[PDB]
RNA sequence: CCUCCCGCUCGGGAGGAGGCACUCUGGGGGGACUGCCGGCGAUAAGCCGGAGGAAGGGGCGGGCGACGGUAGGUCAGUAUGCCCCGAAACCCCCGGGCUACACGCGCGCUACAAUGGGCGGGACAAUGGGACCCGACCUCGAAAGGGGAAGGGAAUCCCCUAAACCCGCCCUCAGUUCGGAUCGCGGGCUGCAACUCGCCCGCGUGAAGCUGGAAUCCCUAGUACCCGCGUGUCAUCAUCGCGCGGCGAAUA
């Protein structure tokens, strides 16, 4: 009795990252967190989490979205850069760890590109989540 | 069961909302009244409904889409049309009066919303002048 | 002596001196691009028989 | 490593193409987009001076061009706006801008 | 733990605080915030910790993935200097190649009588633009690159 | 997270910020009743416009009293999440958004050493913090005096609060004391009248050089 | 038959509404089945404008407006009951688009 | 009614049929006028206070600036009296200069951290602009960008992501993980061409500055204060000019 729209994203979020560790077809590639990554970090973390996070995401978006993009998951995420004492503007994120996760993604059954031009979730996909939310949804009654 | 159709308007978050018989069910642009981050804007939204009881919450379902910018904003949307959503239902001068002793932004939006930025003499902002120092 | 054409012959690809108006021949001031190339001091002296309204 | 590049000679044996693996991002650009035909009769001047036809003194208002290792030794009179200001072109001198070694104003004290 | 001090040395025999392993190599001139975080990786350890928690062991990890970065992992962009001088391929910077090699260009350029040497010798950006009034009240950039 | 969402189970009851009764607390004097709002209810933010009338700003709730002329220090200069500030300040350079966390803060930072109503330690410093009596140099009539000017109920809660708000950003400068704590460490010894709140120096001072030119 | 599109629009407020009327009552008794004249936005122009050519001490600072706004119609005729309708005089400056599709 | 998921079988969510209700769009109409009620005022004018009400007593914000003057400003936008130039004070060209600096000031941006930084997650707008132009989406590239390609001359597609917010986690007040000058290098992008003189991306470098004297400016409410957003001009120099919405006061 439970969809992503039921569930807080502070709660849902590390539910499905372990969900992603435990599967466990979807994994961290090494050159992805070591210095392919999005931006500037001001410093770079040696994290799981941080690979299972920028992918439990990416589950939640193509469930809202149809057509949802490389271009508009880059410049989705919300981050800068200086120019100087020029105030910062806004740029968008690596494409490096959006079109790797896509794919292995796209390997685990999770999403798959339609034949429009786009991103859609499968039925995998749609139920890896929707038991994920009705476990997250049952302990947010149990939990003054 | 009924359908009645209101709506609730401050600074340009526009709620519309609908209230009909049923289970409790508090919708918010197709998500639980639960996932929002702000525990504050929320409270301001609940603000109403204790005022009136529980009772009546638990009893009718309220669905509201507020689109507005405001995190607050929308929150505010979301006050003022359940306050107006609950005094259609029952009827009674009661909970209209109730309301209005209590804030006017239950059941007043505002009459301003913004101003435009003026043409100004060459600086950033409707009310400003650049710096003067030539005496 | 003898010598071929000039009518200028240089580049101006693009920039401020690539543009002229359609009242008063000029390159630095201004040029509205709508498809009404003029300078702004024409422009205010034009619009009311373009038909643009003063007021805000 | 003394004198710049694998050695002077391998990169007169190396130009198009080989060169622009070690160059700079800006050095690159205008070598493979090319050069203005003001650069084509710059091509016989120094042509005519390592060899042939009676050579004249290279002159250039040349300070787009970057430094090739074929133009390395000749004396190059880069045009400073007012005058002619020489420069002997040496091999630490490839990857550089020939607007660089002429100056762009005159060279005193400020006050 | 991995046996407390509060002095190891890295990188020869200049000094690991007890700040954070991430902020103790940026001082070590050559190392930055990013380089450091990139050698924490191929070595093995928790980036996030105290420094001067080191054995002997981990020590020695770290002075050869510096020698040669190049050999162990470490992208040619994500390395100090690639492509240098025209001949060699990628190199290390520490506190006496960076030192060096800076000063070295800074050399070749005077001698080359360029635009951007005697533009480093008489007190002013090159390509920054304004010299006009900018460091302003008697004040000073300082250059490159150190007043502390 | 939990705590943060029984925070919302509880001032729907009714209680300000989370999980605090508004009828913990009473305003004994007869003088402060009117003036402020500890009786009313829920939230701060409100946006309820004042200053409209006369008196369009004696209805205001005290905390969001507090919370603007906590928010004052101002210029320019731009903020985001990015790399980013300050912008918002010592007393935002910005927002009553980000100010109302500051004084939420305040109320968890005061409550969790004195541990009563947070409402009964505050509106117990406003009542302190304000001066009785204030010296304008007042010339009436071309005659130049410094004269013995009495204080209303309005302007004492505003000297109250403004003082209680400027001391803290003496503290906080570059300092532990987050304002948070800054001001949950003024509310306490505003309360208390003593003689460390850089809002009872003043209040004092006020009235004693006051006493002296009368 | 044919359902065409009449998608007609005008720079001035009095212009587009006498043609917009008009079409809607003389198409509606022949034989037509015609569609309500519906307005689209005005995609109000703004031309924002420095007015001094000085551009000196406080000068004042021109707003423009051009607004221009679209009625459209769809309407089941033939492209002969079409022109019959098309006749009328229509204001300077009215634009008339015609789109056919079956 | 129909396809998909989940389920404690109570019930939550999306799609398409279907439906114009709602938001909205832009054309028209009503509503506020001291009308009524009290007090002050010459029972007049008017000011104050009150009720009902979405809104009130110039409701609120713009445009709208008389006769003239400072011989204010512009003949270097145009129009124009007078004078002057005539291989030239013309004309064509490349290159350099306007971007030189020991310094002085004006107007601004960015900033001196825990109301903080990283990382992640989630909830939110509006004006606008878009054909050698906006560019879905897919792919390669760490990225800047490149390759392919749908739609769009526009309520129907694209720029587009708002930013401030909040919640959890790591970090634990030093000239620092502040702050970003300066310098080495690798690299893209436009143009014939960015050394002089472009911007961005990555690594290394890592300067002054730790709340500022005398003095002085701006503004009175959806305003200031604050946060991003667009457009003009336009390849490219924007810490500018014009304009939009988000948070939302002090004192009068």
């Amino acid at each position: 009795m439970a969809t992503v729209y039921d569930v807080p994203g502070d709660l849902l979020v590390e539910r499905v990252a372990q969900r992603l560790k435990e599967i466990p077809e979807i994994k961290p590639p090494e050159w992805a967190p070591f210095v392919k990554t999005g931006r500037h970090k001001e410093r770079l973390p040696e994290q799981e989490d941080w690979w299972y996070y920028r992918v439990a995401s990416i589950l939640r978006r193509v469930y809202l979205d149809g057509p949802v993009g490389i271009e508009r998951l880059r410049t989705y995420y919300g981050g800068r850069k200086n120019r100087g004492h020029a105030p910062e503007k806004f740029y968008k994120a690596g494409g490096s760890i959006i079109r790797k996760a896509l794919q292995q993604l796209e390997a685990a059954g999770f999403v798959e590109k339609v034949p429009g031009k786009g991103r859609v979730i499968t039925p995998k996909g749609r139920s890896f989540l929707d038991k994920i939310a009705t476990e997250l949804k049952k302990e947010l009654e149990e939990i003054i | 069961m009924r359908i009645i159709q209101t709506t609730g308007k401050r600074k340009t978050a526009i709620a519309r909302a609908v209230i009909r018989e049923g289970k409790g069910r508090v919708r918010i642009n197709g998500k639980p009244v639960e996932i929002i981050e702000p525990e504050i804007a929320r409270f301001t939204i609940l603000e109403p409904l204790i005022l009136a009881g529980e009772e009546i919450w638990n009893s009718v379902d309220i669905d509201v889409k507020v689109e507005g910018g405001g995190f607050m904003g929308q929150a505010e949307a979301a006050r003022m049309a359940i306050a107006r959503a609950l005094v259609e239902w029952t009827g009674d001068m009661s909970l209209k009066e109730k309301f209005m002793k209590y804030d006017r932004t239950m059941l007043v939006g505002d009459p301003r919303r913004t101003e435009p930025h003026k043409p100004n003499r060459s600086t950033k902002g409707p009310r400003a002048k650049r710096q003067k120092s030539y005496r | 002596m003898a010598k071929a054409d000039y009518n200028k012959r240089k580049p101006r690809k693009f920039g401020k001196g690539a543009r002229r108006c359609i009242r008063c021949g000029q390159y630095g001031p201004i040029i509205r691009i709508q498809g009404l190339m003029l300078c702004r001091h024409c422009f205010r002296e034009v619009a009311p028989k373009l038909g643009f309204r003063k007021y805000e | 490593f003394r004198y710049r590049g694998y050695t002077l000679e391998q990169l007169m044996n190396m130009s198009l193409e080989e060169l622009a693996r070690l160059f700079p991002a800006r050095q690159r650009r205008s070598l493979k987009r090319g050069l203005t035909p003001e650069q084509k009769k710059l091509l016989r001047k120094i042509r005519l001076a390592k060899k042939g036809k009676y050579k004249k003194p290279i002159r250039t208002h040349c300070r787009d061009m970057i430094i090739l290792p074929e133009m390395v030794g000749l004396t190059i009179y880069v045009h400073n706006g007012k005058e002619f200001v020489p420069v002997e072109i040496k091999p630490e001198m490839i990857g550089h801008y020939l607007g660089e070694f002429a100056p762009t104003r005159k060279k005193v004290e400020h006050g | 733990m991995a046996n407390f001090r509060h002095i190891v040395r890295v990188a020869g025999v200049d000094l690991d605080g007890n700040k954070q392993l991430r902020w103790a190599l940026t001082a070590i001139k050559g190392i930055g915030i990013n380089f450091a975080t990139m050698v924490c990786r191929v070595a093995g350890l928790d980036p996030f910790m105290k420094a001067g928690y080191l054995t002997d062991e981990q020590v020695k990890k770290i002075e050869e993935i510096l020698a040669d970065p190049v050999a162990h992992g470490i992208p040619r962009w994500a390395v100090n200097r690639p492509k240098d001088y025209e001949t060699g391929r990628d190199l290390h910077l520490i506190t006496a190649k960076l030192d060096m090699a800076i000063r070295e260009d800074i050399m070749r350029l005077r001698r080359i009588r360029a635009y951007r040497g005697i533009r480093h010798e008489l007190g002013l950006p090159v390509r920054g633009q304004r010299t006009r009034s900018n460091f302003r009240r008697g004040q000073t950039v300082g250059v490159s690159r150190k007043k502390k | 997270a939990k705590p943060l969402n029984e925070r919302f189970f509880i001032p729907h009851e009714i209680k300000v910020m989370g999980r605090w009764s508004t009828e913990d607390v009473e305003v004994r004097d007869p003088s402060l009743k009117p003036y402020i709002n500890l009786e009313p209810r829920l939230l701060p933010h409100t946006h309820g416009r004042h200053a409209k009338k006369h008196f369009g700003k004696a209805n205001v709730h005290i905390v969001e009293r507090l919370i603007n002329k906590i928010m004052r220090s101002g210029g320019s200069h731009y903020k985001v999440a990015g790399h980013f500030m300050r912008r918002e300040h010592r007393s935002l350079n910005s927002k009553k958004v980000k100010a109302y966390e500051v004084v939420k803060e305040a109320f968890k930072i005061i409550e969790q050493r004195t541990g009563k109503n947070p409402i009964q330690v505050l509106v117990w410093a406003i009542e302190n913090a304000a001066p009785r009596e204030d010296t304008t140099s007042v010339m009436f009539g071309g005659i130049r005096y410094h004269v013995a000017v009495d204080i209303s109920p309005m302007r004492r809660l505003d000297v109250a609060l403004r003082n209680i708000a400027l001391g803290a950003s003496a503290k906080c400068y570059r300092n532990k004391m987050s304002f948070a704590e800054a001001l949950a460490e003024e509310i306490i010894l505003a309360a208390n009248k003593d003689p460390k709140s850089y809002a009872y120096s003043k209040k004092l001072e006020i009235e004693r050089i006051a006493e002296s030119s009368r | 038959m044919q359902k065409a599109r009449i998608k007609i629009a005008s720079t001035n407020v009095r212009s587009l509404d006498e043609v917009a009327n008009q079409i809607k009552q003389i198409a509606e008794r022949t034989g037509v089945r015609m569609s309500g004249p519906i307005p689209l936005p005005t995609k109000r122009i703004r031309i924002t404008t420095r007015k001094s050519p000085d551009g000196e001490g406080s000068a004042t600072f021109d707003r423009w407006e051009l607004r221009v706004h679209k009625r459209l119609i769809d309407i089941e005729a033939d492209e002969r009951a079409m022109r019959q309708i098309m006749r009328i005089r229509v204001p300077e400056d009215v634009t008339i688009e015609i789109e056919l599709i079956s």
